[PDB]
């Protein structure tokens, strides 16, 4: 009723809505004008971590990788500032650091 | 004889989140045989339909002997004929190549 | 040299002791059963013999097969690419015990998932979106006759050219390539069906283009535990592959 | 919110505000989170950034 | 489960359920042999697939063979 | 092979990378500066590795 | 603090972090803000009628 | 209504306008404790908001059970 109507798509405010509507939903459900613009999201979101591996070397330098240092993107100190699934007991386990 | 816009659908499938499974079911059943894909032949043109119809990418990528019997044993219009001149496309570049 | 696990392969003249071949189907309908015997009796861990169609030299050209493994497919997916292996025997099991296949009172011309039950193929038909025929699904059935054993991976181990036969050590002199038979590579695994494909397929990586952990992570969620445990390997160029392969 | 305790301050949401929709924004916000640390340096020096 | 595959979830007693099938009837005729009880449940299942299979593609050349002159042409007189 | 699969990544904790590997990823001019006696060492021929 | 249990497989930590910080400022041009639900209010209106 | 959202305008006595029903009869079964009555009118609705979503909750999960195949392909005979 949104893409039709109005130009416009929805769902476009959490990442967890965007992320089901390309992994679920393969269907004829949604229009494929509207089905390309979720894909070239999360298409392109992926892309962005690859960039980020060819710059953070393959090497450590205790058990902390340097991987964990060099971007605060891929820092897992660094929390996204909306949580659904417990990101806290996951993060005392692995933190070298005091969380 | 491959353009740049073939290489776009070829790698949009690629990074495919929902790709489907059962293409994978039907290439481990043919497993690369002349006879085994002809008694398949009315099953393969409607994955490949209801995948291009569906969504703008193509199936049955994977392996090579898919894309060869893609290409020759139709000749036909069961494959849509724009989703049928992409396929022809990838084995006019491997002959253009040797 | 083929290397079939343990004992190497030589001698085209000592072909039927390591290299069993299956013809068409419409000549092998006599000694059908005898295929089925070999699939309970056998052990295939420590079996030594690999499973091939005869090939036909007026048919094939193996350029056009290295042409599209080696120089199309790295490119066009940018390497996100590993060896898919499969279970043959758990495949067909989804197929031919489904209940509209095995009943002859289904109308053979009807839409499948209208008769089909909770099971794997109500969820693997879920991702294609597909609504074949009940004549469809029992064709795909008729494939187990002459469908072959697990995915087996033979090293071919060839001398070098001529003008490169110069080595350090003794070894030096032979290439190498492990050539997985009956398997094919695939792609990033939809997500919404990994566990219909933890119930049918495993990940074989044995090449430099063919061992991608992004991919390899989707078919089997021990190889997602070592990713996410330490993430050097999330690289192609980096990543570890077993030293039997 | 004490601002003067995060990984994000005032001037990343100053940038943000005044974005251009090119994609090339997307990638400049991307390399704006570079850590400024001793062992970050090497890693940019090296590729030439 | 380090050696196989996960096994996938399928509802059980196909034989109970329809049969009225003379394949079923083959099915019995497998011997039970040193396998025990959950065992034999397990490749009497496995032997029901190669039947299926068996039967199907034996249909499948018959309904390949094509129309034929002789019985299609006097069909054609009325 | 879902045999040799299993019996190598059940606990493996500590990744190698060999020589080689680690040559592709650095640049053309990270490997000749002088903090790199390893990678620069085994340089010696064109041809072989 | 009520949440729901952590996936391993499907907890994937960088792409929530490129989506909140990097690629939802930039196309919003930073016009966002952190809601807050009434969940039992929620209820009373899509079911009670 | 400095703690509270504002009150939703909803036509009131839900249980006098249609009942003949079974939930309603368990929303009586709530005792009314200390509280006053208009107090007693307020949570006793919130109760029905309960009763109602556990019900059709019940009823969801027998409707995705899914098709079965004895009744299914007993059907098919006739």
């Amino acid at each position: 009723t949104y893409w039709v109507n109005s130009g416009k798509l929805a769902f476009v405010n959490s990442y967890h809505m965007v992320r089901f509507i390309c992994t679920h939903m393969g269907n004829g459900s949604i229009p494929k004008e509207a089905h390309g613009h979720y894909r070239k999201i999360l298409g392109e979101l992926i892309a962005l971590e690859q960039a980020l591996l060819k710059l953070a070397g393959h090497e450590t330098v205790g058990r902390t990788p340097i991987t964990h240092l060099v971007s605060a993107l891929l820092d897992p100190h660094l929390l996204p500032p909306f949580a659904y699934h417990d990101v806290f007991t996951d993060l005392m386990q692995k933190s070298s650091r005091q969380p | 004889v491959i353009d740049q816009l073939t290489i776009d659908v070829i790698q949009e499938t690629a990074f495919d989140p929902a790709y489907p499974l059962f293409c994978y079911v039907i290439e481990a059943m043919i497993h690369g045989q002349e006879e085994k894909f002809v008694m398949n032949m009315p099953l393969i043109a409607l994955v490949i339909q209801t995948y291009w119809v569906n969504s703008g990418k193509l199936a049955f990528v994977n392996s090579y002997h898919m894309v060869r019997f893609i290409c020759t044993h139709m000749g036909n219009g069961s494959i849509p004929k724009e989703a049928h001149g992409h396929y022809r496309k990838i084995l006019g570049e491997l002959i253009a190549l040797e | 040299i083929i290397k079939i696990g343990d004992q190497n392969y030589d001698n085209p003249q000592n072909r039927a002791t390591f290299i069993n071949l299956r013809g068409r189907m419409e000549d092998l309908v006599n000694n059908l059963v005898n295929i089925y015997q070999t699939r309970v009796n056998e052990d295939h861990d420590e079996r030594h013999v690999l499973d091939v169609a005869p090939l036909d030299e007026n048919d094939y050209n193996p350029v056009l097969e290295k042409l599209f493994y080696y120089v199309l497919m790295p490119v066009c997916s940018n390497g996100h690419m590993c060896g898919m292996g499969v279970d043959y025997q758990n495949v067909a099991l989804t197929l031919t015990y489904n209940g509209p296949v095995f009943a002859d009172v289904v109308n053979a011309q009807d839409d499948i998932l209208l008769h089909l039950e909770n099971g794997t193929l109500k969820d693997i038909l879920q991702a294609g979106d597909i609504r074949p025929t009940v004549d469809m699904i029992r064709v795909l059935c008729t494939s187990f006759l002459t469908c072959p054993f697990v995915t087996q991976a033979a090293r071919v181990i060839t001398k070098r050219d001529p003008a490169q036969s110069f080595a350090t050590h003794e070894y030096g002199k032979d290439v190498a390539q492990t050539v997985l038979v009956n398997g094919f590579g695939a792609f990033a695994v939809a997500d919404r069906s990994r566990e219909a494909a933890e119930t049918m397929f495993y990940p074989v990586p044995f090449n430099k283009l063919y061992a991608d952990p992004l991919v390899a992570a989707t078919l089997h969620p021990l190889l997602a535990n070592y990713v996410t445990r330490l993430p050097n390997q999330r690289n192609a160029v980096v990543f570890n592959v077993p030293s039997n392969l | 919110m004490a601002e003067y305790e995060e990984w994000h301050k005032s001037p990343v949401a100053a940038y943000a505000a005044s974005c251009q929709a090119t994609p090339g924004a997307i990638s400049a916000m991307v390399s704006m989170h570079q850590k400024l640390s001793a062992p970050s340096f090497i890693c940019q020096a090296k590729h030439r950034m | 489960s380090n050696f196989k595959v996960r096994d996938p979830v399928i509802q059980e007693r196909l034989d109970h359920d329809y049969a009225h099938h003379p394949l079923v009837a083959r099915m019995n005729t497998l011997d039970q042999g040193n396998m025990s009880q959950a065992e034999y449940l397990v490749q009497k299942r496995h032997y029901l697939v190669f039947l299926i299979a068996h039967h199907y593609y034996e249909a499948y050349l018959r309904r390949m063979g094509g129309i034929q002159r002789r019985d299609h042409l006097q069909t054609l007189r009325d | 092979l879902f045999r040799t699969f299993h019996q190598y990544y059940m606990g493996k904790n500590v990744a190698f990378v060999p020589d080689v590997a680690q040559k592709a990823l650095v640049t053309t001019e990270d490997l000749l500066h002088p903090t790199s006696h390893r990678l620069l060492r085994l340089e010696v021929h064109p041809f072989f590795d």
